[PDB]
């Protein structure tokens, strides 16, 4: 069994027009191997199909990692009467994420061809592809991609010759990171505010216009068509058990070169740093901590950053999570109180508001936390800032109350003495 | 910042608007989209599609859209004040949107806001007193690696320094359209100083492909 | 909402005249029983106990609130007027 992770190949490389170097129309992304044998793909089967992704050992790329395969096939029953849709998320609002911007610009046809063999594993008639509407550009090059995929029979009517029907529907966002959540997508797409439902009942039984829908991020829709090509089994023999496959990653913050790359799971967060961001500036003794998957997941300090791997399992461990897998870095020179801070008010700007913690807990943690970066406070204010953010988690609606609860967490978690220390400050200057 | 409605001589339901002719095909294709049955699906593309056409949305705007899909007013005021790209008052011809968030703010975004503030010489919030401009802060526009930016209009403005922005600005004044995209040395995403991926040539149709199909 | 008020029987006695004192305005009254208010466990201990004093009666029988059929997902539906408009 392999045992050290990283180094992926080129060959082994499933978005192979990341950086856009090659055309992204369908010319290039059929002449790349995309939208190859689709038709045998889809004859196939539902049932071969979710067996593909099951074996892949695929989790979900948007965030929360469920597997992907299990999930899949909730959808995976007779008729009763309504439609079934798949809902792609490409709402891509979490802070230091910005992966799923490249699939929809550069690899428009992967995200197309997934939607259909996705759509077909369980029973969609449909696919609508929920993009933020900051990425006009990029939600027109998906258009382009579409009517291009349909200019040609491989979505619509008989799609891909198969005798299966499918088409594909870009709705755009109005400027709302709430409603990248999955039922808050729903509620969005149906014309009301972005406003998580509770849950039951779940989307694959009551979801978008009150049919049984599945949401997926784009980058696990977009792998969807090469793991069936190239089989579940050559997925799963990259990263760890459990934690399967390559995975795109967001390097930006205080790095020699931010950039976007590929990866494999459970490469050593050290080393995807040196080798693809061009290490910390200043040096990797510069490094003060690590936010690895966007702003809701913990920070991590730099004496667990040396050899901690980067995968759902790894991280867990860790006391955070793998998230988007999109790294933050902050050298030694950043205020850190100031940085999570920023990250609260953010979540302060985005909660939609509906339910109470949420509502008042995080308006409450965003102006505690403005006074924690002067230093305008109490040390047994610190206790009770933890205290407050356990009373959101675990108690609000959708995810977002628990996103803003965790950054606040890991601040407290290790950089205790960092607010304790400017709190004193404070007081001397003001005695 | 306001989200209750006082009419006013230039904001009021009898202000004057509607689509033009060309704009009633595009919304005829936007309803099409959804199933028969939940036309109140289409409240959010026709909003952005009245914006698109008048700039900003005034409260007979919205007015409109609820007649057309036959939709309350009150939940068509719902999405109008929920989504912030929604404008309920007038802009300027270019909206500038720097982005604050913890990645952008740790490549010094203070620096871009503040270059464009010294330049145009208002505040962020405000519009200069020609009516060009508009600033204000955003959250996250994920394009986080490209960090610092900004977005005007459509467009986005990547790896700006205080002069890259600065010379952004003298190129609208002029009535140019100024290329997006990073103003750094790349392209898109990519690592600065040469690729450290994907530098073989892509496999072609069939590689890699799994015995019986 | 509380329903706590809700669970005892009581008995109270027929309202009477209350008029302005000509001083103060206060509420004058010349009924001993205007605040009498009496707590059964059941309506047949209440019964028993006007019986006994004599007093005419009348039962109003308890309301309990109908059983209700509550469904959150009914407020999504795909071709019923539940559907809701807002949240
Ligand atoms: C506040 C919030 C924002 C989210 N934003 C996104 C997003 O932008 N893209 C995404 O794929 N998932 C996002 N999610 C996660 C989704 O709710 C959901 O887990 C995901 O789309 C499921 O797809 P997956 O299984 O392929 O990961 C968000 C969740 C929350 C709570
Ligand atoms: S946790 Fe926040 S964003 Fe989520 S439903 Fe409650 S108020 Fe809305
Ligand atoms: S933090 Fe600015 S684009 Fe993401």
């Amino acid at each position: 069994k392999k045992t050290s992770f990283g180094s992926l190949k080129d060959e082994d490389r499933i978005f192979t027009n990341l950086y856009g170097r090659h055309d992204w129309r369908l010319k290039g992304a059929q002449s790349r191997g995309d939208w190859y044998k689709t038709k045998e793909i889809l004859l196939k089967g539902p049932d071969w199909i979710l067996g593909e992704v099951k074996t892949s050992g695929l989790r979900g790329r948007g965030g929360a990692g469920f597997p992907t395969g299990l999930k899949w096939s909730f959808m995976n029953k007779p008729s009763d009467g309504r439609p079934k849709y798949l809902v792609v998320n490409a709402d891509e609002g979490e802070p230091g994420t910005c992966k799923d911007r490249e699939i929809i610009r550069h690899d428009p046809h992967k995200l197309v061809e997934g939607c259909l063999v996705g759509g077909r594993a369980m029973g969609a008639r449909a696919a609508y592809i929920y993009i933020r509407g900051e990425f006009y550009n990029e939600a027109s090059n998906l258009q382009v991609a579409i009517r291009e995929a349909y200019e040609a029979g491989l979505i619509g009517k008989n799609a891909c010759g198969s005798g299966y029907d499918f088409d594909v529907f870009v709705v755009r966002g109005a400027g709302a990171y709430i409603c990248g959540e999955e039922t808050a997508l729903i509620e969005s797409i149906e014309g009301k505010q972005g406003k998580p439902r509770l849950k039951p009942p779940f989307p694959a039984d009551v979801g978008v216009f009150g049919c049984p829908t599945t949401v997926a991020n784009v980058e696990t829709v977009a792998v969807s068509p090469t793991i069936c090509r190239r089989g579940g089994a050559w997925f799963a023999s990259f990263g760890r058990e459990r934690n399967s496959g390559t995975k795109l990653f967001n390097i930006s913050g205080h790095v020699n070169n931010p950039c976007t790359v590929e990866e494999e799971m459970s490469v050593p967060l050290k080393e995807l740093i040196e080798k693809h961001a061009g290490g910390v500036t200043g040096g990797w003794d510069n490094l003060l901590a690590v936010i690895p998957g966007g702003s809701s997941t913990p920070l991590i300090p730099k004496s667990v950053c040396e050899t901690v791997l980067m995968d759902f399992d790894a991280l867990i461990q860790a006391q955070t999570g793998l998230g988007t897998a999109a790294v933050i870095v902050m050298d030694r020179s950043t205020d850190i109180v100031k940085a999570i801070a920023r990250l609260i008010e953010f979540y302060k700007h985005e909660s939609c508001g509906q339910c109470t913690p949420c509502r008042e807990g995080v308006d409450w943690m965003n102006k505690v936390m403005a006074r924690f970066v002067r230093g305008d406070a109490r040390p047994a204010e610190i206790d009770s800032l933890w205290e407050i953010s356990k009373q959101i988690e675990g108690h609000t609606i959708c995810a977002l109350g628990d996103g803003a609860a965790w950054p606040v967490q890991g601040l407290i978690r290790h950089f205790r003495p960092e607010l304790e220390e400017r709190m004193q400050q404070f007081a001397q200057q003001h005695q | 910042a306001l989200f209750v409605h006082r009419d006013t001589p230039e904001n009021n339901p009898e202000t004057p608007f509607d689509f033009t002719p060309e704009n009633y095909k595009r919304i005829e294709a936007i309803v099409k989209n959804y199933p028969e049955g939940h036309k109140a699906a289409a409240v959010l593309p026709v909003l952005d599609l009245a914006q698109r056409q008048n700039g900003w949305l005034p409260i007979s705007a919205m007015n409109k859209v609820a007649e057309i899909l036959q939709v309350p007013p009150m939940r068509v005021y719902e999405v109008a004040t929920f989504y912030t790209m929604y404008n309920r008052k007038p802009v300027g011809k270019y909206h500038i949107q720097v982005c604050t968030t913890t990645p952008c703010m740790l490549r010094n975004s203070d620096s871009i806001l503040e270059a464009i503030q010294k330049k145009l010489g208002i505040k962020v919030g405000e519009t200069t007193p020609d009516k060009l401009f508009t600033l204000i802060e955003v959250e996250c526009l994920g394009a986080c690696v490209n960090a610092p930016m900004v977005q005007i209009n459509d467009n986005y403005y990547e790896d700006l320094t205080p002069k890259d922005i600065e010379e952004i600005i003298d190129e609208l004044k002029a009535g140019k359209i100024p290329k997006p995209g990073p103003r750094s040395g790349r392209f898109s995403c990519e690592p600065a100083g040469g690729l450290t991926s994907l530098t073989e040539p892509p496999k072609g149709p069939g590689f890699g492909v799994q015995a019986g199909l | 909402s509380g329903v706590n008020n809700t669970k005892k029987w009581k008995m109270e006695f027929d309202t009477r005249e209350r008029w302005e004192n000509p001083l103060m305005g206060w509420a004058s009254t010349a009924d001993p029983l205007s605040n009498l208010v009496l707590t059964f466990s059941t309506k047949e201990d209440a019964v028993a106990f006007a019986e006994k004093n004599g007093w005419s009666y009348d039962v109003e029988e308890r309301k309990v609130p109908k059983p209700k059929s509550k469904s959150y997902g009914a407020n999504f539906s795909w071709n019923k007027r539940t559907r809701v408009s807002t949240k």
